[PDB]
């Protein structure tokens, strides 16, 4: 999937890839801020 | 089919089996769907079959 | 059941190699590692190596390679343990250890009995026994014994009830010395290290 | 303007990142032209 975006001060801050994404399978997780980001593979419970 | 690479394997029944059963060790049997080049499924939801 | 025992005590200066075995039953003694592990008086355990009955493949710590060699025997279910240039600092409680069914091959699961080997120039110097306002108990004396294995017992083991032994005390020197009472008798100290046995009646 | 792409690939448990950041003027977004992204992340999850 290609992304895209143009929003000031970068209000976007990462995403997220899964196939069931109710903790029934690893899932991965991105997130970026200002100082680090932490990308990590696990069996989240995503919110809605 | 493009594997570059090696791939090692030796007998264990000296370290991996016990007489009593090495029951610790586990393979998935049942699946809807084969399995990518390098992926993995640890999920244990009972299979329809 | 099965039961896992190792051999006696000994007692031999620097440089005779000794030997000690170790005998098991109860199980196939062809499929569960079996090792030994090390204990220093005063220290923690330190283990040395392991081997499998089933084959001539063993494994030892890093700081076990060429200071004590294991071996065993699959027809007998026996292992052995040998050793090359003893040295003062090699005087050390071993214990044996299996496999067994609890986890896995390298987890050991459970122990013998232990085997004391005690290395110094001491030549096993014999012991000496004495008797000891009571009114009432009676007890001996055991002094000018090195090895410290010494079993005092009392009427040849007859005498269980009311018996308590105290702890020895190092002489200034440098022989160990121990008294045993009795609750009221002849005792019978056993000398095991150097096969004297004594008897004295109170 | 300050315009950010990115692209998301998953092949045979290898997730590959691609990023580039090319401001644009305020005319309108996704404007023509070409800018080649470059792949910055490269890390396999096994996962679908």
């Amino acid at each position: 999937v290609y992304f895209a975006s143009t929003e000031k001060s970068n209000i976007i801050r990462g995403w997220i890839f899964g196939t069931t994404l109710d903790s029934k399978t690893q899932s991965l997780l991105i997130v970026n801020n200002a100082t680090n980001v932490v990308i990590k593979v696990c069996e989240f419970q995503f919110c809605n | 089919d493009d594997f570059t690479g090696c791939v090692i394997a030796w007998n264990s029944n000296k370290l991996d089996s016990k007489p009593s059963g090495n029951y610790n060790y586990l393979y998935r049997l049942f699946r809807k769907s084969k399995l990518k080049p390098f992926e993995r499924d640890i999920s244990t939801e009972i299979y329809q079959a | 059941q099965m039961q896992l025992v190792q051999s006696g005590a000994e007692v031999k200066k620097p440089g005779e190699s000794l030997k000690i075995s170790c005998k098991g039953s109860g199980y196939t003694f062809s499929y569960y590692w079996i090792g030994w592990v090390r204990q220093m008086p005063g220290k923690g355990l330190e283990w040395m190596g392991i081997i499998y009955p089933g084959d001539s493949d063993t494994r030892y710590s890093p700081s076990f390679q060429g200071q004590v060699t294991i071996s065993a025997d699959k027809s007998i279910s026996t292992a052995y343990l040998h050793w090359s240039s003893l040295k003062a600092s090699d005087t050390a409680m071993y214990y044996c250890a299996r496999q067994g069914d609890l986890g896995d091959w390298i987890l050991l699961g459970y122990w013998g009995q232990g085997t004391l080997v005690t290395v110094s120039s001491a030549s096993t110097k014999g012991p000496s026994v004495f008797p000891l306002k009571s009114t009432a108990a009676l007890g001996c004396l055991v002094k000018d014994y090195f090895p410290e294995p010494v079993t005092v017992s009392w009427n040849s083991g007859a005498l269980t009830s009311g018996v308590h032994t105290f702890p020895a005390v190092l002489q200034s020197s440098g022989l160990y010395s121990l008294s045993s009472v009795v609750t009221v008798y002849i005792c019978n100290v056993n000398h095991k290290p150097s096969n004297t046995k004594v008897d004295k009646k109170v | 303007k300050n315009l950010r792409e990115f692209v998301f690939k998953n092949i045979d448990g290898y997730f590959k990142i691609y990023s580039k950041h090319t401001p644009i003027n305020l005319e309108r977004d996704l404007p023509q032209g070409f800018s080649a992204l470059e792949p910055l992340v490269d890390l396999p999850i096994g996962i679908n």
